[PDB]
């Protein structure tokens, strides 16, 4: 199976049993298996919400609407506090039933539809596509907020800015330029350090001395 | 046996011999209201494990202390956040040589 | 010259506790037995909630009346309640790591109750039991600190 | 101690006559007028101090109140009388003489 | 990052890292090294 | 015999006499102890049996189950009404600008200039025509109320009054048998209360012509002068 960098050897806990397993856990947060199940459900939930959020920010910035980091300060039909109140009140039951569905099944569900599948298109292929698009959408939303924090523009005005001058309107010519440049450089040279770790200790997995890892075993 | 004739050592009763006693512990199950017990058993379900409670502690404490540094020490109006509000002890480097 | 009060513990003069009125007076033993620490049949999570409510309500007072912001009128209670919340969180972490450290051996010796009937071991003194005890302690402590703030806000004669 | 194998529950041998007789033996003599008090008594001045301090009910007594003197002397003698009464009752009942 | 030499820390960096290094990292470290030292060899 | 914490009902595990007061022959009745002869067909196996068939309309069991159906449907509709009658008035006294928050004049809001602002906001519903509103209402309600009697997309072979599948019990409160049987009589008692209160809303709108929360405030201000008797002289025949 493909990996997060070419020729990567996966950790002993990321043995490809789950989907999206590109062997990515350099911090070994998924050494515990129940933690890994909870983290998979959390990955897919963060990703579902970021999918909806990315498409929503896109639909909002596509038309003449307030910017997504200023849309909360607009005036609405309800007061702020009652909005938050009803939100908490309904999400109480919603997330309670979702947590119950996780405890029962191990996957998500709406309220009682353990598998929210009106149109029965559930598959492992569709699961992998949901996971992949959800990771992509988490990255996309992070980028929305980040290049709306450097600039005062949302997704597509910044995209048009990059398309206007690709060499001069990019992340390395903005205020966060240098740190992203050095970060990208380190991330490019990192896998060879990791591959040295794998090479000079052939077959021997190493423990990185982390608190969540229980490295004394 | 144990409790009579000053026979303070019995192999069949090693708890009374060694002193493994519950001086005050009672084993009664009828303490709390079952609605309240259900509430407070359900309210602790997500943290009833060691690693999960340590995760909540880490999250909440990192967040509390980070937002303390960002807004809370200012909301508390700590002097380190307000600054000196004066010239300070700049020009008085010493009693002899008043350095900056 | 009769009627000696001080007795050895459970009649055993070699264990070394010397049952004494402060130890084993009827009212004192009644009070200590009724405390949620010594209710070895109830779930440890609920006893932890009760203990934590008490301790989180009491330890807000010092931070409120003696903290660094004790003299600013309205910021005092907020500051002290946040401080008590932090201390309760620290104590909950302490309890969790204590449950990690202590409960690994499962000692096989039984427990009696000063009257002969071999009671069971308290589920509190088990890893899962102490995990849920610390969970209950966190929940109850934060709730008790919050209610201490509430009582500063709503009580009539709160000076 | 070959005996005392259970820590008896009646460790204090309660005779309800003891507190009554101690309160009576201290307080009734505590209501005898002496000219050092100006013709008044220790317990009478004590009840008067409590009356004046009950007027301003929330705030507590002062330091120069002279209420504390009456309280402390009355309770010294009272606790001594009750203590020696219990001792004497359970010394006459038991042996000890 | 900042104008001039980049990688100048923010103004709020002390206010964050001094509490971290002093309240958080010592908590993590002492907890980890407590669970390590009370751990029993199987 | 029984200790103090059991009399308060601390322990919800050993409660088996909870349905004894609402089902079975030893239950509460309509006139209490002043109702001896319970009707012999109202045996108490259904929720809301207080032994009240004084007009005798439900002696036959088929008529009785049709009347039970009508009672529960009217109960749920009046519950939704009595929640949906006061809450525009509650949100107008909150400060949300609903322009005609009384329920008996809310239908005329669609004949205004700006149509029917939902929460007083043009960003909301903003429905202008009463005709398309009633058309989509009769289409949607025909589909739903026709799905109700013989099943449909949200359950087919379920009970005609209590389906409770994945759509009508999504929170799952009625999984337990005793909890479902207790919340049945809770439902029908809240529904009879709301049916009585909706009849009160109808009569209060007819003879006073003001808001029900306005009626509540005019009774809270003056209870003895502003009762139902100060409007008793409003239908005198001249
Ligand atoms: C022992 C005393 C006792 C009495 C007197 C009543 C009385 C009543 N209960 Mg009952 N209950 C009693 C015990 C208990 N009830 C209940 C639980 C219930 C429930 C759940 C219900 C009742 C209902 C009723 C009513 C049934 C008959 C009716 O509809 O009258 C109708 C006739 C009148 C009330 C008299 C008319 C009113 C007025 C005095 C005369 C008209 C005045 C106007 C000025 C006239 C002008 C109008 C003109 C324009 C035409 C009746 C008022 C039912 C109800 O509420 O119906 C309304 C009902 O649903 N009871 C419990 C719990 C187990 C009891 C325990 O002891
Ligand atoms: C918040 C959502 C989330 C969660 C809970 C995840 C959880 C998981 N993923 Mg994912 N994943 C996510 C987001 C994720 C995103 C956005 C991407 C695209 C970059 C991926 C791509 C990915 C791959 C390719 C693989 C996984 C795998 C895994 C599993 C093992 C990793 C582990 O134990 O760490 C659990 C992770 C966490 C508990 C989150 C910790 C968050 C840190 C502490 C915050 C800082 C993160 C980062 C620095 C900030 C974002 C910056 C950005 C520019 C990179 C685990 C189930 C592997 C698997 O087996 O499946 C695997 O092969 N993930
Ligand atoms: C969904 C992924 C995604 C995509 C398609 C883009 C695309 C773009 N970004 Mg955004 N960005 C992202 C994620 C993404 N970014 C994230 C996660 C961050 C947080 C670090 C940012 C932060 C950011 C800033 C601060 C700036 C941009 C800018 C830009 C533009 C120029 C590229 C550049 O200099 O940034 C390079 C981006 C990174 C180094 C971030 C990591 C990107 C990852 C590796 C994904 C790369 C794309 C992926 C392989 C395939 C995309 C899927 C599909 C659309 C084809 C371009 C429109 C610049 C711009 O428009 O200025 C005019 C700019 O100033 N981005
Ligand atoms: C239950 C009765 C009661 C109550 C409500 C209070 C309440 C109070 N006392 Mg009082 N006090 C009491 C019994 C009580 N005290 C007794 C029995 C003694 C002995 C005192 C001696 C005492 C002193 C000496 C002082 C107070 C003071 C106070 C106030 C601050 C503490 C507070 C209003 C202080 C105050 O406000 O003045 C103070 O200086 N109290
Ligand atoms: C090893 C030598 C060393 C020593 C003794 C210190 C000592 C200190 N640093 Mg510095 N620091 C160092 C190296 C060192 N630093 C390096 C190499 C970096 C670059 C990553 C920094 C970046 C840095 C920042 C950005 C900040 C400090 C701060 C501090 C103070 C509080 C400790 C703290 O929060 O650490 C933080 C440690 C790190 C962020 C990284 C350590 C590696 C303290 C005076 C804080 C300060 O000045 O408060 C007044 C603060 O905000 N340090
Ligand atoms: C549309 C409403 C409606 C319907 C169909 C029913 C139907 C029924 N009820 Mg319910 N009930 C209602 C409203 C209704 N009730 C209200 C508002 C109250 C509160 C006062 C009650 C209180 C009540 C009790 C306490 C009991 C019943 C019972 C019954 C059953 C037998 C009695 C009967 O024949 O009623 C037939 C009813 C009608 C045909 C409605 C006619 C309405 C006309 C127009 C008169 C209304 C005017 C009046 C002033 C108001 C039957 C299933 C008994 C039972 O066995 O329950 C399981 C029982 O014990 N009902
Ligand atoms: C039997 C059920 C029932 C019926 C027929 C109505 C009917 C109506 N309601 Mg009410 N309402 C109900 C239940 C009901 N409501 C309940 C249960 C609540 C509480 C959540 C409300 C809360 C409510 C408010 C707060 C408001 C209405 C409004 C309206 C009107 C506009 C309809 C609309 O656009 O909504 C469809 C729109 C969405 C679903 C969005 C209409 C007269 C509005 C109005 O103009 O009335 C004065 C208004 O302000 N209703
Ligand atoms: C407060 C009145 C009340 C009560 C106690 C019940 C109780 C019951 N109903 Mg009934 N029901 C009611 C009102 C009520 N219902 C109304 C008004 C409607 C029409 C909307 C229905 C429609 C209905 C259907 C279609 C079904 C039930 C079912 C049930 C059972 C399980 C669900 C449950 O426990 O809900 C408990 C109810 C509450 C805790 C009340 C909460 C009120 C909320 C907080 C207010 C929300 C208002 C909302 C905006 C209104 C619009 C929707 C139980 C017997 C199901 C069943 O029998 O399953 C086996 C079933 O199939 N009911
Ligand atoms: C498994 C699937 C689960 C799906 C659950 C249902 C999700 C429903 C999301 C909300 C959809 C409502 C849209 C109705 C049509 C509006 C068309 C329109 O013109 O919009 C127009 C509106 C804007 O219009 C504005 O309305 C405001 C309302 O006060 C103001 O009045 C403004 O003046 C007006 O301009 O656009 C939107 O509001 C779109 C927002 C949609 C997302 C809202 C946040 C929800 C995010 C969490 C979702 C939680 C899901 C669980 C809770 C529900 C459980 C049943
Ligand atoms: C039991 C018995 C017994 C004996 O024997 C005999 C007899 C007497 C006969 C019987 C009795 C009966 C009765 C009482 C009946 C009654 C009923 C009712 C009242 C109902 C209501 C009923 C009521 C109802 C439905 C109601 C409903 C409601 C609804 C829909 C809604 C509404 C609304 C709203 C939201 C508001 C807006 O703005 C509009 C509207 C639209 C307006």
């Amino acid at each position: 199976r493909p990996m997060w960098y070419p020729g990567a050897t996966a950790p002993a806990h990321l043995d490809g049993s789950m989907l999206g397993d590109y062997g990515f856990d350099p911090l070994r947060l998924g050494v515990n298996k129940d933690n890994l199940k909870w983290f998979r459900e959390a990955e897919l939930t963060n990703g579902r919400w970021a999918m909806a959020a990315v498409v929503g920010i896109l639909f909002t910035d596509a038309v003449g609407l307030p910017k997504f980091w200023t849309a909360g300060a607009e005036k609405y039909a309800l007061d702020n506090q009652t909005l938050a109140l009803i939100e908490v009140a309904v999400f109480a039951v919603l997330e309670g039933k979702r947590y119950e569905i996780y405890k029962k099944t191990g996957e998500t569900g709406f309220l009682s539809f353990a598998p929210f599948d009106p149109m029965g298109m559930k598959s492992e292929e569709m699961k992998l596509k949901e996971l992949k698009n959800g990771r992509l959408a988490m990255l996309a939303f992070l980028g929305f907020c980040s290049q709306a924090a450097v600039y005062g523009k949302g997704p597509i005005e910044t995209l048009q800015l990059h398309l206007a001058d690709p060499g001069h309107n990019n992340i390395y010519t903005s205020s966060v330029g240098p740190e992203t440049a050095v970060t990208v450089a380190v991330l490019c040279v990192l896998p060879m350090i990791i591959e040295a770790t794998k090479t000079l200790n052939p077959g021997k997995e190493s423990v990185p001395y982390f608190p969540w890892n229980e490295p004394w075993n | 046996k144990y409790g009579e004739n000053s026979r303070y050592f019995d192999l069949q009763d090693m708890e009374n011999t060694t002193g493994s006693w519950d001086m005050y512990g009672v084993d009664e199950k009828k303490r709390y209201p079952d609605n309240q017990a259900k509430f407070f058993t359900q309210a602790t379900d997500i943290i009833s494990r060691r690693e999960s409670l340590r995760a909540l502690v880490a999250l909440s404490g990192i967040a509390a202390i980070v937002t303390y540094g960002l807004k809370g020490a200012k909301d508390a109006d700590l002097p380190i956040t307000k600054g000196p509000q004066t010239t300070g002890e700049n020009g008085k480097g010493g009693s002899v040589r008043s350095r900056l | 010259k009769k009627a000696q009060v001080i007795s050895p513990v459970n009649g055993d003069p070699f264990v070394g506790m010397l049952e004494t009125p402060v130890t084993s007076a009827p009212i004192v033993a009644t009070y200590l037995s009724n405390l949620p620490a010594y209710r070895t049949g109830v779930a440890p999570v609920l006893r932890g909630v009760e203990i934590g409510l008490a301790h989180g309500f009491l330890l807000a007072g010092p931070f409120i009346k003696l903290g660094p912001l004790r003299n600013v009128p309205e910021t005092a209670e907020i500051a002290g309640s946040l401080s008590a919340a932090g201390l309760v969180l620290i104590l909950a972490l302490c309890l969790s790591i204590y449950g990690s450290a202590q409960f690994q051996s499962t000692p096989s010796i039984g427990v009696k109750t000063l009257s002969g009937r071999s009671v069971a071991r308290d589920p509190l003194f088990s890893a899962d039991g102490w995990s849920e005890f610390a969970a209950g302690f966190l929940v109850g402590g934060e709730a008790g600190v919050a209610w201490a703030y509430v009582c500063t806000q709503i009580l009539p004669y709160y000076s | 101690e070959a005996s005392n194998k259970s820590f008896p529950r009646d460790w204090v041998k309660t005779d309800p006559l003891v507190p009554v007789l101690g309160f009576a033996g201290w307080t009734i003599p505590a209501n005898i007028g002496v000219s050092a008090f100006g013709g008044q008594s220790l317990f009478g001045l004590f009840t008067q101090s409590i009356g004046e301090n009950l007027a301003h009910f929330p705030t507590g007594p002062a330091l120069d109140d002279k209420f504390w003197l009456y309280l402390i002397t009355y309770h010294l003698g009272l606790f001594l009388t009750i203590t020696l009464g219990q001792i004497g009752v359970q010394g006459r009942k038991q042996g000890y003489w | 990052a900042a104008q001039g030499y980049p990688f100048v820390p923010p103004s709020w960096a002390p206010s964050v890292f001094v509490p971290l290094t002093g309240l958080v990292l010592p908590a993590i470290a002492m907890a980890t090294l407590f669970v390590y030292i009370e751990k029993e060899a199987p | 015999k029984k200790t103090i914490r059991e009399k308060a009902g601390w322990w919800s595990n050993g409660g088996n006499e909870k349905l004894s007061a609402f089902y079975g022959p030893d239950r509460g009745l309509w006139l209490g102890p002043l109702s001896g002869t319970t009707p012999a067909y109202l045996t108490g196996e259904f929720p809301g049996d207080y032994g009240w068939d004084s007009a005798g309309l439900s002696a036959d069991p088929e008529t009785f189950k049709r009347y039970r159906e009508l009672e529960l449907i009217h109960a749920r509709w009046a519950m939704l009404g009595a929640l949906g009658c006061i809450t525009p008035e509650l949100l107008a006294k909150n400060g949300t600008p609903i322009v005609e928050p009384v329920w008996f004049k809310a239908g005329a809001q669609i004949f205004a200039e700006g149509g029917l602002d939902y929460l007083g906001n043009p960003g909301l519903v903003h429905a202008q025509s009463i005709l398309a509103t009633l058309a989509v209402q009769v289409i949607l309600m025909g589909a739903i109320e026709g799905y109700r009697v013989n099943g449909g997309p949200a359950g087919e072979g379920l009970d005609k009054l209590h389906p409770g599948g994945q759509f009508f019990d999504p929170l799952g409160l009625a999984e337990d048998p005793d909890a479902f049987a207790e919340l049945k009589v809770k439902e029908i008692k809240n529904g009879r209360l709301a049916m009585f209160s909706m009849f009160g809303f109808f009569v209060q709108a007819i003879v006073t012509g003001k808001g029900p929360l306005a009626n509540l405030d005019e009774h809270l201000a003056s209870p003895f002068t502003s009762n139902a008797f100060t409007y008793a002289q409003k239908f005198t025949p001249q």
